[PDB]
């Protein structure tokens, strides 16, 4: 029988995974600054998006008249389907969180302890910066016949790389109920195109950008960093083992 | 993305020089009309639906090779992304006529349309058909001559804003081309 | 550019709604400030040059050791390059005047502008002297009306603010 | 909710801005559209009961099969269901009306209403005989003020754009 | 298509396997089942012409509203559209049910069917008043195989149950 | 996000009724005051930065501790911080201006603020002060008695406004601690 | 672990659909093959001593090596280990053959088993040449049903294909 | 690059052959110049303005069509050939072209 009555402790795993508990009551005070730091960080990196003041192209989030709304529903789904994992995907991923955060660093003393210090800010990092800097894979966009062959061959290759057994995993997701599906290929064309339709100059820098997490990522080798240099859509296609997918 | 503002300051700003009284001047023709265009932007996105679904269903009605099999009408899945389309449209159309100038529904929606309906083997006369419908519909609404929905406006004239939301839909058609 | 409309258009853009009453309140804003927005920028446009001329001479007039053989602006020159730049500064404001906004101000001069001046040993403080020379020397009824004064003075504050 | 002064300041905070005249324009807007749709509201706040009964008793005047027992609206309980939804929806068009754009209508009303409606077999057509019934019934000179009136108009008009 | 053999090569293929017994047992489902169903896909395009006919007819006796002059099907062309589009939910069925799954009748019929029915005015229960008036004169051994029918009855409950 | 409006219709949805003539007669205060809170708005967001230097250095002066080696101030990120960070304060103390309702200020910026701080060893006493002479030098702008710049305006009565924004002044001061 | 039925619960989780007739065909073909397979985990449950005793005694039938004093199982000990491996096996080619796929015999016994046998000095072509004796030892009608044992050989087959 | 969906993890990515993409623009680039060129030359035979006697393409009432016919299936008998005719063709012209 539990000794407390009311407010009895339910830390989550995540909660409990990470360092947060302890004596002071500690746990709700770090907990909450990993949510308000967490939100620090994806702000600091949309106000990079936009520096202008009027949302960008990445941003439109619907065409269809209530799809925005569609897409709220989706976002919230995909974070309960990241709380509903099991213990060592949870570790594997504060690790693998925590040492990409830290290779993205780039050797800054101060950062590297306060990623291994929190491990919520670390990880919506890793995803703010791939996205602000346009690095990663929803940003590719292939420019030969042979960028469009290598990021399918590719992109197999590192499907087979997350899933080797036969069972789909929580990640794929692709859709909740009913008609999820559909609508998710409607957004979904709608953002490829939409990348289409972005500026001249933010391309160039999202080229070279993928260039570079394609040099980071791949590792100092001729043959990957020479394929890299051949076709810069493939260090788009370097996806970290932290999603699944 | 540039209203009459922008576009009148960015050709100064290749002319390398102050806006000056006469670019002013045109400035003021289009903020003394202003609510004429208000007002016109309200009863294009009021009936907005209604104008899609009549635009598409008549360019279904002209030729029905569109919903026989192997035209890009026949299924749900294409006839639900040809209204999502001509909703598009039409959406990047009032932005063009609050902004005065079409930088907008040049750089969002007309830059890769082209191609990409090529790709994807859109017919593109039946696009300008439909790009033509919404056109004479939404001019019909603009100047509330529709014979169907005829709401109280304090009268004058607005003919010219009807010939600049036309020159956007020929815009379109033309593009689509 | 950034402005009352391309917000206004961006936000529904990034929304992907149509354009509802919110946007139709924005730009009547816009076209009802509009009036006394322009006449600031007709008199800018009127006598640019001396709003050059006195910003620049009192620039130096404040800071001497610049036309020293140290510092920089120390050649005819670079105090003609001074000038234009000033020069540049008031096109924007004019710019971003008839505009409505901030967009051509900040995108054309402000963006980029910490690498260029800190780069080339360029101090802020001798063109927050000749930008507030310029705000002291506006007065009230004379010149302008009042109310677009306030317009002038706000975009040259804002320059200011994102100088130093 | 959606609004003048939310949207604005969405924009200047996710870009990280100040609030520049910009934004000073759009709310001076709403300052100056805000008397007319008020007298709407509290119009509207004034005669609600028999906006519903006309509503409601001119929709069934149209469809009689709904009170068949086939269709769903055929017991006192769910026409008693029928006349409280066209209540909700009267008064979300008074929230809008007074806030300034949609956004009461929209995030209340609006937001996965299809789900709702397509799930429990509820036919929109009902709902839009019942709109265009009031926005048909409405007036020019004799309750209202025109031009309040057609802010009215644009709030009726889109829940109707907003259901088929 | 969304069926036995493609689900399984495509769960293969995903994971880059060899086919393993498990794919073997599937399609060993597949070729079990095959026959029973089938057979009913031969008497679909044995009297699909009198299921259309019938359907469309009770369709229209339950809903006569359709045919007054508000309510889109009442013209002989549109009542002939309305009989042509059961004609294709037969067709689908027929293929859905060659098939296995519901692979053509869901990427055919029901993808996006929710935009275009909805937006084209079109109620989805005089479709339901349709295929419920077939599945009730479905009968057991007269004109089928039992175990068959129970597949027909499958699938245009799928159909039931994608609509609302 | 909430405004006045917002919060005025949010109040009656949680009465479930409509608005009624009272809660629009303070909205009709509130409309009716409109370029008071225009022109406070210009004051505060014209001299925004002079506020954060004159208030976070002030800040330094009160206690030499923040500079000295082991306080927070103690080097140039940590100094760019501090610098940031008020400037962020003044910046959602603006928002909370325009909107007439500290929604946004509670939402965006006050939802965890002081567990993070106490996460990171930041003083909170000294961020208080901080808020303190943001609130002096704030009221003194938008009074416009401010020693240094005072610019021409119509006058009239703005005490009012004045207390509204010393009531943001010290909800972030009180949230702070 | 991978088998038809969580291959097919995987497939409607990932796509978010309720499971329609293709996953109970696949079900079908599971519950169709049972009687086959399980009869084969009877009799392997049966005699695995014997089995794993002429498995690992014609292992060293034929790779003599192993016991001399280099490489690995070279003591009575590391004998009994070299036997409880392939006891480990065995034990998972009934599991496996129980379950339906080769799930647990994958995800048990296969998964990261390189590294450690690479690791540990440990031969694949000793466990291959004892495999490949039971598969050369095994029989068609004396011992089992011949269907079933087809089974077996899948199974036994699989472990060998996935070792080198 | 065949503007055609591949999938790229979570959504599909649209090749990009338009606007930024350098290939296109130099592709673009060579049809034009190429016209450029014609209409130089077409220019130089035919100086006065009246067509010359080169230009009639025909006597028949039919058969000026027939010779646009017989030009498209002459560009598309080009597009038909194999890798060696396509470089041998490029490095040929290009030595005779500076020759
Ligand atoms: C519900 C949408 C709507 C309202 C409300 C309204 O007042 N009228 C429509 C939009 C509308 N449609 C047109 C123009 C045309 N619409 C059609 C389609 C119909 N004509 C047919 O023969 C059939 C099949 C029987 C249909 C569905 C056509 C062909 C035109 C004219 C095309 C042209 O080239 O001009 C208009 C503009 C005319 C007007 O009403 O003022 C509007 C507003
Ligand atoms: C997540 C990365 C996934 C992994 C891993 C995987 O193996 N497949 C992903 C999840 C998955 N998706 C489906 C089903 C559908 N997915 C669809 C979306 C795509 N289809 C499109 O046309 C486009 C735009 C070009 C996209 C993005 C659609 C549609 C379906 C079918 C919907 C239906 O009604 O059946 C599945 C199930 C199919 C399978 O792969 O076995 C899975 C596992
Ligand atoms: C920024 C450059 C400023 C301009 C321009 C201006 O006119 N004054 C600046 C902003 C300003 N500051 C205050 C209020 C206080 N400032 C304080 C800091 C200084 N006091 C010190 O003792 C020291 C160290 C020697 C410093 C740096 C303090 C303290 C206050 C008063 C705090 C309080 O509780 O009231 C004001 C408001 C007063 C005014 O000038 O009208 C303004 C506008
Ligand atoms: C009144 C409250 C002041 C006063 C104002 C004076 N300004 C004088 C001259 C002058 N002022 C400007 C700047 C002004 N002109 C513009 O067009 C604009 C902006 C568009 C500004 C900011 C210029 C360029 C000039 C020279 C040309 C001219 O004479 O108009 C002025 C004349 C004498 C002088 O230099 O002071 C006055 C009196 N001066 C005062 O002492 C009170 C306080
Ligand atoms: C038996 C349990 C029922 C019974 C069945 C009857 N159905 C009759 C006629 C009829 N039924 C259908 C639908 C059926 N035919 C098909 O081919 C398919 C599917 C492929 C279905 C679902 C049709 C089209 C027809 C008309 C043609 C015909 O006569 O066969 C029928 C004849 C008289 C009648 O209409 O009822 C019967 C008796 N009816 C019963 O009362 C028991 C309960
Ligand atoms: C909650 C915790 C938390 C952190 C730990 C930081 C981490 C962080 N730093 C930056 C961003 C940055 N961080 C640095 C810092 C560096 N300058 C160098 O010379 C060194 C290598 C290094 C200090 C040791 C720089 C320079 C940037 C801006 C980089 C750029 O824009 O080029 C960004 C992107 C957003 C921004 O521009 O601010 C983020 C998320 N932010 C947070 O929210
Ligand atoms: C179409 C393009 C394409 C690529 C570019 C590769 C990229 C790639 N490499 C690996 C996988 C690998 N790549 C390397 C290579 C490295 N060894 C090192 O010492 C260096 C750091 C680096 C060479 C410079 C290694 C060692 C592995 C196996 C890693 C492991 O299993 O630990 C994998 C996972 C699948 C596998 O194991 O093969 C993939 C997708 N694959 C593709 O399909
Ligand atoms: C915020 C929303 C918003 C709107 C929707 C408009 C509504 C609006 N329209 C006009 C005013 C007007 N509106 C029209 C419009 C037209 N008359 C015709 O006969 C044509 C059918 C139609 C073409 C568009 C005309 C002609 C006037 C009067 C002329 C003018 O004021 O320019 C006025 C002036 C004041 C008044 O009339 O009382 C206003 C406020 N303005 C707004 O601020
Ligand atoms: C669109 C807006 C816009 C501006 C505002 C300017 C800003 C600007 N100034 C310079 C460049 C310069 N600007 C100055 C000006 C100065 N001389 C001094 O004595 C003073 C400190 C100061 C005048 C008050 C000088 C001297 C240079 C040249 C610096 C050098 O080469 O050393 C440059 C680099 C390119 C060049 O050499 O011209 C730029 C971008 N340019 C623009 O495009
Ligand atoms: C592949 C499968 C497939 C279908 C199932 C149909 C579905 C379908 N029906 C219509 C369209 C239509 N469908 C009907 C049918 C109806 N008339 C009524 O009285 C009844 C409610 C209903 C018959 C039961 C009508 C009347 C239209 C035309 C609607 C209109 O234009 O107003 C349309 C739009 C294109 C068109 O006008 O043809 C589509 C996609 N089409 C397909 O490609
Ligand atoms: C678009 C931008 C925009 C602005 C920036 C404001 C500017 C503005 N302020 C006032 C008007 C005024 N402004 C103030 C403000 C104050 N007076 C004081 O003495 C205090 C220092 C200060 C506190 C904020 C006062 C008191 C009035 C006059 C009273 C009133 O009109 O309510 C007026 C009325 C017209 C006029 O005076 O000519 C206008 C347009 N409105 C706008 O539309
Ligand atoms: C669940 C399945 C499962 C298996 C299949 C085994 C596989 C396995 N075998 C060993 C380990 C071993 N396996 C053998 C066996 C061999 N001796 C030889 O002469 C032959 C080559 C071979 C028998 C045919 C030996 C000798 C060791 C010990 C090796 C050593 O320590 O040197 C180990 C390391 C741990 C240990 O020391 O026990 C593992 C994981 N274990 C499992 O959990
Ligand atoms: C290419 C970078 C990248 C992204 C974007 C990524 C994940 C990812 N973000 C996605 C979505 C997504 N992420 C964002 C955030 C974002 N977009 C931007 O332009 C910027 C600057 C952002 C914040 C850093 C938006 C607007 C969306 C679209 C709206 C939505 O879907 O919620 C998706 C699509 C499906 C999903 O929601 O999961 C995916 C798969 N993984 C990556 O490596
Ligand atoms: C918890 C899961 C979740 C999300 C994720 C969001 C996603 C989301 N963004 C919206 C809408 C939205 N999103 C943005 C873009 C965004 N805002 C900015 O100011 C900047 C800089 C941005 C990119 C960084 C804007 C500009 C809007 C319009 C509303 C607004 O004015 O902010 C809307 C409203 C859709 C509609 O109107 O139909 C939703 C649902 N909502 C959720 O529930």
């Amino acid at each position: 029988v539990l000794r407390t009555v009311l407010r009895s402790p339910v830390p989550s795993g995540a909660a409990t995974v990470y360092g947060y508990v302890g004596r002071g009551n500690i746990s709700v005070i770090l907990a909450k600054a990993d949510e308000y730091m967490a939100k620090s960080v994806r702000k600091q990196y949309l106000a990079k998006s936009n520096p202008y003041g009027t949302f960008g192209v990445q941003c439109t989030e619907g065409s269809v008249k209530f799809a925005a709304d569609f897409s709220r529903i989706r976002a919230l789904n995909a974070e309960f389907r990241a709380k509903l994992g099991s213990a060592s995907k949870k570790t594997f991923d504060m690790y693998e969180n925590r040492k990409n955060a830290i290779s993205n660093s780039h050797g800054c003393h101060h950062e590297e302890t306060q990623f291994v210090g929190y491990k919520g800010v670390s990880s919506m990092y890793n995803v703010s910066k791939s996205e602000a800097s346009g690095s990663c894979s929803r940003y590719a966009s292939p420019e030969t016949v042979v960028e469009a062959a290598m990021l399918r061959f590719m992109d197999i290759q590192v499907k087979m790389a997350a899933n080797p057994t036969g069972v789909y995993n929580i990640s794929c997701n692709e859709g909740a109920a009913r008609g999820q599906a559909e609508d998710v290929r409607v957004a979904a064309l709608n953002a490829a195109f939409r990348q289409g339709q972005k500026s001249l100059g933010k391309l160039l820098d999202e080229k070279y950008q993928q260039k570079k997490q394609g040099y980071s990522f791949a590792h100092g080798c001729n043959y990957e960093e020479g394929l890299i240099n051949k076709y810069p859509a493939l260090g788009a296609a370097f996806r970290s083992k932290s999603y699944g997918y | 993305m540039l209203d009459a503002f922008s576009r009148v300051v960015v050709n100064s700003d290749s002319k390398a020089a102050y806006v000056g009284g006469s670019d002013l001047q045109s400035l003021k023709t289009f903020i003394s009309d202003g609510n004429k265009r208000l007002d016109a932007v309200n009863c294009i996105v009021s009936n907005a639906s209604c104008i899609v679904s009549d635009a598409i269903s008549g360019m279904i009605c002209e030729n029905p090779g569109l919903i026989a099999p192997g035209g890009n009408c026949y299924t749900n899945r294409r006839m639900a992304a040809c209204l999502r389309d001509g909703e598009i449209i039409l959406r990047y159309v009032s932005y063009a006529l609050l902004a005065g100038d079409s930088s907008v529904l040049d750089d969002r929606c007309l830059n890769g349309l082209k191609e990409t309906y090529i790709a994807l083997g859109v017919p593109t006369a039946s696009t300008s058909r439909a790009v033509s419908i919404m056109k004479a519909a939404s001019t019909a609404f603009i100047m509330n001559t529709a014979s169907g929905r005829k709401i109280e406006i304090a009268a004058g004239d607005c003919q010219a804003l009807q010939s600049e939301a036309a020159a956007y839909f020929d815009k379109v058609g033309s593009a689509v081309d | 550019m950034k402005s009352v409309i391309t917000t206004t258009i961006s936000a529904a853009d990034a929304a992907g709604r149509f354009p509802s009453s919110s946007d139709l309140e924005s730009i009547q804003g816009n076209i009802q400030r509009a009036s006394a927005r322009l006449e600031a920028a007709e008199k800018l446009s009127g006598n640019h040059e001396a709003v050059v001329k006195e910003a620049g001479d009192a620039c130096f007039a404040k800071y001497s050791y610049l036309k020293n053989s140290g510092e920089a602006g120390d050649s005819q020159e670079k105090i003609n390059k001074c000038y234009r730049d000033v020069d540049h500064y008031m096109r924007l404001i004019n710019y971003s005047l008839v505009v409505g906004g901030t967009g051509p101000l900040d995108e054309w001069g402000i963006a980029g502008s910490r690498e260029v001046y800190r780069t080339l040993n360029l101090p802020g403080s001798a063109y927050i002297a000749s930008f507030t020379f310029t705000r002291d020397r506006l007065c009230v009824p004379r010149d302008m009306s009042s109310q677009a004064g306030v317009e002038f003075v706000a975009a040259l504050d804002y320059v200011i603010n994102s100088l130093s």
